[PDB]
DNA sequence: GGCCGCTTGACAAAAGTGTTAAATTGTGCTATACT
DNA sequence: AGCACAATTTAACACTTTTGTCAAGCGGCC
């Protein structure tokens, strides 16, 4: 659930970058980042 | 000069620029790309922009400065801020703003006339149109009405909050007028309450100044504080505060409003980009309604906002005030030991050297040991382990200087008390058993804050009355505390429960036959009666009372003397029958304080066992010594009291609880009842329901039964082998619990509610059939659950009780009351309508040394009006009762006395502790509170009934009651079973539903109707119908019965004092000269307003009734309230007002820094002392 | 439920614009300054006092009038002219709000609430639809569409949760963070410090790109979350009562000094009240010259430090 | 004649004024896309 | 997402000068 949480914003994330921009940088794997999927699920084992 | 009085309420905004002066704007940046501290904006050091070079103009003299760059000798480097205040000014300018203005309609709705909507124009959505110039729609208005286009479909008029302000003066003429025609509005009922609340708050207004400058145009912060620097320390870094961010929330919008309407913006754009400006006020008040969370739009921790934290709940404000930090203490862990009973303690013998370490040295400077002080700073640190000479030293600092140990939680007077510290050896502080009786906690690694008093005028003020020694003996409740507590009962229990091991009962011609012969087989020292006595002839103790029984403890010592009490003549004062073993316990009490003679008419011989009587000899024996021989006794009953069970020893081995072997068949005549009620179902009778509780009740009885068995088993034949019976009798033991364990117990309830069907298999010698246990449990899981639920609810109630009883201290010296009170000698039960002797438990410490409010003829010589009718004016009272003498002994309670603001001299009869009236100081307001601060852990949350009254909140079913006494009036008909009152008047008709539905007749002042069995309809109704005759007594009465319940030792006038807080209010119709008709002035500061103006009006009154929480929201003072739960209206009405504080007050002192009104610093001792002979002598002259 | 919808429902009551009234009402703009500009250099002021101070007029809402009136036989129609084009700042800048808001959906996260960011990104109307270029055929539609992010990228640096962040900062931080997610997203792990430095380029080593790190960018901590973290250490309560002692210790310890030389030592290390004075300073006053007042400063060093080996008193250095 | 003390000269070390080099804001403004 | 120009402003560092300290010389006193 917490992932899923987590990959939520992800979701949010890509929609925003799908709505600047086209050919600069518009790649999946730039529209993809280790930051909230990631500090927002390791913030659960740390503080929860 | 001196501290006294303290003003407060609001301050007009001209005011706000007065303690700010100047001083702020700029953006709050905390710090810069380089020098974290400065920033020239936030918390900018006043006048210090990186080298201003001057405001050290501004200082006289001192010190030099003027440095240039850098830093001069300015505050940035020492006298920074000093913790002591300094405000801004935020700038600000903006439309207008809002103080929170509470959530009560204050400074708003309540001056004006708006509500549920005054806000949509405070807060720039509306229009509170303030002009006249004849509209055309509906007539012109003078309020809110223009919601939007309405204000336009014209094009004064105001649609932002900043009319606020612009109603200042508008109100202000009119404020003459809003308290004249505004009153002008008489009864006609409903409104007149409205007129009421307007009334107040206008009144205050009415003088001493106060503008509505409500309307905030800016707000003031401060810096000084947050802004914590680096902390490392274990596996962390960075760091910061609050107060801060939040705030810049603040002045950047106040200055972007700046820069947004000095250029061109349109209206809409200002509306939205202004009311986010108040919402920042609120923001730095109180975060609600909303919140203001971190991290947007994501959601996470709230935001601080002196909401909880600073001003508000548990933050700043109750740490402050009590839980602070002493600068001068220690903890570590409890052990118990022989150290001397009283008057000493344990304590470390390293810790010790720091607590004690400032006079240590300076000891050692004369000492030779150190030079000076300063290298007697630099020996023990290094922990270069000394051991030498110093441990000498530090001897001397520690003689006669006591140290305050206390208890965690705290409970009740009996939670802190002094010893004097006797350093040991290791860490563990140990100390006296007795002393954990008033803690209630097992030793089981427990802590005990040791707190120690410096000044020289805190030691005596402590060793002379926290000593241990001496309140500790008899505390307040009712019952004693410093009595021989568990295990040393039992030691002397050892040595009176008779020695019959049945012999028989032979004959002897005076001792020529069987006592030779017998003394060879059967027939030993028991039974056999001889010539009048029996066996005793056997050893015959001499002696005489100058020196002891020899022969008595000389042949007990050797092979002779069984001991044990085994029967044997003595010759003490006269021909006895008393064994050498209790003896020994009359001659332990005798060379301990003085002479058998004492001893010897007080201890009983009849009925000895040392059973729960232990608390009767030492309480008796006060009156016959005073602490200093008192003390004596309780540490001669300490080393007898455990050395006798020590070279004795008594084991609990599983065998040791002997089973009844006369019990197995009584389970079968109760399980061949069974098929009895069970074949009943086969043939169709007795329906399922009726079954069930009919089993129960079979099983609820023979448990008794076996017990009953048991306990017998228990008393006659072995005697002293069932220990678990020695401490059931007097000791430390449960009757209930026995029958658990040989027993059976296993009547256990569902845990919803519903007894199971098959018992339990108890008999712990033989395992559970593995579901017994499970089943159990369901019932031992509400015996845990509720006792740890005692700090939800229950343990937040105490403080109510604190905080009522506050300024009640003894004082003054003979007041002067008429009216008095008649404890009642007799109550009925509603069971059957006969009265009861009360049990005797509830007259005794419900008189216990009072003040005989007449003479009380019963009997022989009479009892004197306002005698200190002692334990023995008791006896005599209870058992001259029941010859029908007395039924009423007058008596003078708390209750009766013109004195709001103080308790009241002689009338509080007995001190409860020393034995004697209550002394000049006392104050029992907070011993008020330590009676009912015990109760608490011991009860029932888990429904909760005692703090149902106190706030007169209306109880289950409300239990309707006949506010009136008309005649019988019974009518019954299908579902209306409902019972009317009246006579040759009005007939009230009361819909009683369908429960108890009694007959009952002749009319009833209230009784109950016969609905109300328990609880009555809440006292509101009472003294609404009655007056403040029922109301005082009804609590007294009724609250103690759930007190009862658990037999509490706490009784008398200790919870009859805390009645007079909550009904010491009164309110008003047709007043003289003195405004507000409705108004709710208390009862003393009245009295005052109809004693001196008596000399001339009429001021009649009423007496109100109010709750337990509600007298705190709204008294004499402002200090206090709060806390509770409405930390936010307090300050509401407490300011504005002049509300000017009190002075007698323990909090006010406490908190402002002043000296306590009670304790050595009452008003009633503050003379001179100091007298050495020739002094008096020489002033003689010298003047 | 936020006070924002309030804003909302005032902001979308009122219609934009249709197409034409975009430019007809826009040249009221040029032709005002411009007929206002007619009595600028006639008497001088600035042009901008005429305009500033007048439209503050135009919004009746909530002087220079006067000389306004006394128009000479030349003026009558600049008049009309400068109040029909005082129109210009009249129903324009009411519709472009709307055509905003929905664009602050974007930066909700970075700094400054979405209510915080709609002042900052509106206001960039203010100073947008002012310098429109009513010249080329292109009509004003989406372009203040960026005269609001590009005033909220000035804006969530220069306001945000730090303390001073300027336009060489926040590009620079966000650039380190797309270059930190960058190389994140093509190697697997996390890249330290150094091992960023060749993805930038010259002068960013690992120290520079610690320092970028190191200010802030929103954390300054949670300010206090769950009085957070005790720490202190400045008004000393000890430092304070040993600093008198000290103090007072030094008096005593001065005692078996002469004038002539404990004095001095008060002038001379600072010590009466703070003057750090020197020997030429103690010189003149002290009748004798420099050397000998210098060689009794030594003789303290040494009549005062053979007053310490036998007299325990080293041990106030550590404080 | 010798020793001690005081004063002056020389040397060394650290400031006020000057000089220049590095950063922010505004604004400009850019710029591109959509209506 | 941001670069420049300009302009202007901010920040710091270095110089030549001055000040302070130490050693040497001269004078006075014993
Ligand atoms: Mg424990
Ligand atoms: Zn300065
Ligand atoms: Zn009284």
């Amino acid at each position: 659930d917490q992932f899923r949480v987590g990959l939520a914003r992800l979701a949010r994330g890509v929609r925003e970058r799908m709505v600047m921009g086209s050919p600069d940088t518009l790649t999946p794997a730039k529209l993809v980042n280790s930051r909230p999927l990631e500090a927002a699920l390791r913030e659960f084992f740390s503080r929860s | 000069k001196e501290v006294r009085k303290v003003r407060i309420a609001l301050a007009s905004p001209e005011k706000i620029r007065s303690w700010s002066y100047g001083e702020v704007e700029k953006p709050e940046t905390i710090n810069y790309r380089t020098l974290k501290p400065e920033r020239d904006g936030l918390f900018d050091e006043r006048i210090f922009g990186p080298i201003k070079d001057y405001e050290c103009a501004c200082g006289k003299y001192k010190r030099q400065r003027f440095e240039g760059k850098v830093c001069e000798r300015c505050g940035v480097e020492v006298t920074r801020s000093i913790v002591r205040r300094y405000r801004m000014g935020h700038i600000e300018l903006a439309t207008p703003a809002a103080h929170i203005w509470f959530v009560k309609d204050v400074p708003s709705k309540i001056g004006t006339l708006l509500d549920l909507s005054a806000t949509e124009l405070e807060q720039v959505l509306y229009f509170n149109k303030y002009i006249v110039l004849d509209p055309k729609g509906a007539v012109l208005d003078g309020v809110p009405v223009e919601k939007r286009q309405l204000l336009t479909d014209e094009e004064d008029a105001r649609m932002g909050a900043e009319a606020i302000q612009e109603l200042l003066k508008e109100l202000d003429l009119e404020k003459l007028e809003r308290e004249l025609l505004e009153e002008m509005k008489h009864p006609s009922r409903a409104r007149r309450a409205k007129a009421r609340k307007r009334l107040e708050v206008v009144r205050a207004f009415l003088d001493s100044g106060n503008r509505p400058e409500w309307m905030i145009l800016e707000a003031v912060p401060v810096l000084p504080p947050d802004l914590r620097p680096m902390v490392q320390v274990d596996g962390g870094r960075f760091a910061t505060s609050d107060l801060n961010d939040l705030y810049r929330r603040l002045i950047n919008r106040n200055n972007r409003l700046k820069k947004l309407l000095a250029q061109g913006a349109p209206e809409i754009i200002i509306r939205n980009e202004k009311r986010m400006l108040q919402e920042a006020v609120d923001a730095v008040i109180d975060n609600g309604r909303r919140g203001s969370p971190v991290t947007n739009p994501g959601s996470e921790r709230p935001l601080r906002s002196l909401t909880d934290i600073l001003s508000g709940k548990q933050g700043r404000f109750r740490q402050n005030l009590l839980g602070k930090r002493v600068d001068y203490s220690g903890r570590s862990v409890i052990v118990v030991g022989p150290q001397l009973k009283l008057h000493q303690c344990g304590l470390p013998k390293r810790m010790a050297l720091e607590l004690f370490k400032p006079f240590l040295l300076k000891k050692m400077e004369e000492k030779a040991f150190a030079p000076n002080v300063k290298a007697a700073r630099r020996m023990l640190e290094r922990q270069r382990d000394i051991k030498d000479e110093v441990w000498d030293a530090l001897e001397e600092v520690i003689h006669g200087k006591v140290v305050l140990l206390n208890r965690a939680p705290t409970l009740h007077r009996l939670g802190i008390q002094a010893f004097q510290p006797v350093l040991v050896e290791g860490q563990s502080i140990q100390l006296h058993p007795l002393v954990c009786e008033a803690f209630n906690a097992d030793f089981d690694g427990d802590q005990m804050a040791v707190h120690v008093p410096l000044s020289s005028f805190a030691q005596a003020e402590a060793r002379i009355q926290m000593l241990s020694a001496h309140n500790l003996l008899s505390p307040a409740s009712g019952e004693p505390l410093a009595k021989p507590s568990r295990d040393i009962i039992l030691g002397l229990y050892y040595i009176t429960q008779v020695r019959k091991e049945k012999k028989g009962a032979g004959m002897a011609f005076a001792t020529p036959e069987e006592a030779l012969a017998a003394y060879e087989r059967g027939e030993v020292a028991l039974n056999a009666p001889i010539v009048v006595a029996g066996r005793e002839t056997s050893v015959g103790r001499l002696k005489f009372v100058f020196a002891n029984p020899d022969e008595a403890l000389l042949a007990v010592a050797h092979g002779l003397l069984d001991l044990q009490d085994v029967v044997t003549v003595r010759y003490l004062g006269r021909r006895l029958e008393t064994s050498p073993g209790r003896i020994l316990f009359a001659r332990i009490v005798g060379e301990a304080v003085g002479d058998e003679k004492v001893a010897q008419e007080l201890i009983q011989m009849d009925v000895p066992q040392e059973k729960n009587s232990l608390k009767d000899l030492v309480y008796q024996a006060f009156l016959r010594l005073g602490m200093e021989k008192t003390a004596r006794l309780l540490d001669a009953l300490k080393y007898y009291g455990f050395t006798l069970s020590t070279t004795s020893g008594i084991t609990i081995g599983i065998d040791d609880a002997v089973i009844p072997e006369e019990k197995q068949r009584y389970l079968e005549e109760a399980d061949r009842k069974l098929r009895q009620i069970e074949q009943a179902y086969e043939m169709g009778f007795l329906t399922d329901r009726e079954r069930y509780d009919q089993v129960i009740q079979l099983w609820t009885e023979t448990t008794e039964k076996v017990t009953q068995a048991v306990f017998k088993n228990f008393e006659e034949n072995y005697p002293f082998n069932p220990l678990y019976v020695m401490a059931q009798s007097g000791a430390r033991g449960n009757p209930q619990q026995i029958r658990q364990l040989c027993g059976m117990r296993g009547l256990m309830q569902k845990p919803s509610g519903e007894t199971f069907e098959v018992p339990v298999r108890s008999s712990f010698r033989e395992g559970l059939t593995v579901l017994e246990y499970f089943i159990s449990s369901h019932g031992a899981r509400k015996g845990g659950a509720d006792t740890a639920l005692r700090t939800a609810d229950s343990g937040y109630l105490t403080r109510k009780l604190v905080d009522v009883a506050h300024e009640i201290v003894v004082r003054e010296a003979d007041c002067g009351t008429t009216n008095y009170i008649s404890v009642p000698l007799f109550q009925m039960d509603e069971v059957t309508r006969t009265l009861r002797l009360r049990k005797r438990s509830d007259i005794e410490s419900g008189l216990y040394g009072r003040v005989l409010a007449r003479e009380v003829e019963a009997l022989g010589r009479r009892l004197e009006e306002g005698r200190y009718l002692s334990l023995e004016d008791v006896h005599f009272l209870i058992k001259a009762a029941e010859a029908g003498e007395v039924r009423e002994v007058p008596v003078r309670s708390p209750l009766t006395c013109q004195t709001r603001y103080g308790v009241c001299q002689k009338c509080y009869g007995y001190d409860l502790s020393m034995a004697r009236p209550v002394s000049i100081g006392e104050a029992v307001g907070v011993v008020a509170a330590e009676s009912i601060g015990e109760p608490g852990t011991q009860l029932t949350m888990r429904t909760p009934r005692v703090i149902e009254l106190f706030e007169a909140r209306r109880p289950k079913a409300k239990a309707v009651i006949s506010e009136i006494d008309g005649v019988v009036r019974i009518e019954e008909g299908e579902d209306r079973l409902s019972v009317f009152v009246e006579s040759e008047g009005f007939s009230k008709e009361y819909k009683l539903p369908k429960d108890a539905r009694l007959l009952v007749k002749d009319g009833d002042y209230v009784e109950a109707g016969q609905p109300l069995t328990r609880g009555a309809i809440d006292p509101h109704q009472l003294l609404e119908a009655k007056g403040p005759e029922a109301v005082e007594r009804y609590l007294v009465d009724e609250i103690q019965k759930v007190y009862r319940a658990q037999g509490v030792k706490l009784h008398d006038k200790h919870i009859e004092i805390v009645v007079r807080q909550m009904l010491k209010y009164v309110e008003v119709t047709d007043p003289g000269d003195s405004r507000l008709l409705e108004g709710q002035v208390l009862e003393k500061w009245d009295v005052e307003a109809l004693n001196e103006r008596l000399i001339a009006v009429p001021v009649a009154w009423k007496p109100l009734l109010m709750g337990v929480t509600k007298s705190a929201l709204s008294t004499k003072s402002w200090l206090s309230a709060a806390s509770f739960q409405n930390t936010t209206h307090v300050l509401t009405e407490a300011a504005i007002a002049g509300k000017k504080d009190e002075l007698i007050g323990l909090k006010e002192n406490v908190i402002l820094g002043r000296l306590i009104p009670a304790g050595t610093g009452s008003d009633f001792v503050r003379f001179t002392q100091v007298v050495d002979q020739r002094t008096l002598k020489a002033i003689e002259e010298a003047r | 439920s936020d006070p924002v919808r309030q804003y909302l429902h005032e902001i979308g009551q009122v219609p934009l614009l249709t197409l034409e009234e975009e430019i007809d009402l826009a040249r009221k703009v040029e032709e005002g300054m411009e007929a206002i500009k007619k009595l600028s250099e006639a008497t001088g002021l600035d042009q901008e006092l005429i305009r500033e101070v007048v439209r503050a007029k135009i919004l009746g809402t909530a002087e220079v009038d006067g000389k306004l009136k006394s128009l000479p036989k030349e003026l009558k129609r600049y008049l009309h002219i400068a109040r029909e084009g005082e129109a210009a700042r009249q129903h324009l800048i009411e519709a472009n709000l709307r055509l905003v808001v929905s664009i602050a959906k974007k930066y909700t996260g970075r700094g400054l609430s979405f209510l915080d960011l709609i002042q900052e990104g509106n206001q960039g109307l203010i100073r947008a639809v002012e310098k429109f270029e009513y010249k080329r055929r292109f009509k004003f539609s989406t372009y203040a569409t960026w005269w609001i992010r590009q005033a909220i990228n000035r804006a969530i640096a220069d306001q945000a949760r730090t303390i001073r962040i300027p336009v060489h900062m926040v590009e620079t931080i966000n650039k380190l963070s797309r270059t930190a997610r960058q190389l994140q997203q093509e190697l697997g792990r996390e890249p330290s410090y150094e091992e960023i430095a060749e993805a930038m380029g010259p002068g960013w080593d690992a120290k520079r790109v610690e320092e970028t790190l190191k200010i802030a960018q929103e954390p300054v901590s949670l300010e206090t979350p769950i009085d957070f973290i005790p720490d202190e250490n400045l008004p000393s309560p000890v430092e304070a009562a040993a600093q008198s002692l000290l103090s007072e210790e030094l008096e005593k310890a001065l005692s078996k000094l002469s004038e002539r030389e404990a004095m001095v030592l008060k002038l001379r290390k600072g010590l009466i009240d703070g003057r750090e004075h020197t020997l030429e300073e103690v010189g003149a006053y002290f009748g004798v010259t420099r050397e000998r007042i210098r060689q009794i400063e030594n003789k303290a060093l040494r009549k005062l430090k053979y007053h310490e080996s036998r007299t325990r008193k080293l041990r106030d250095f550590l404080e």
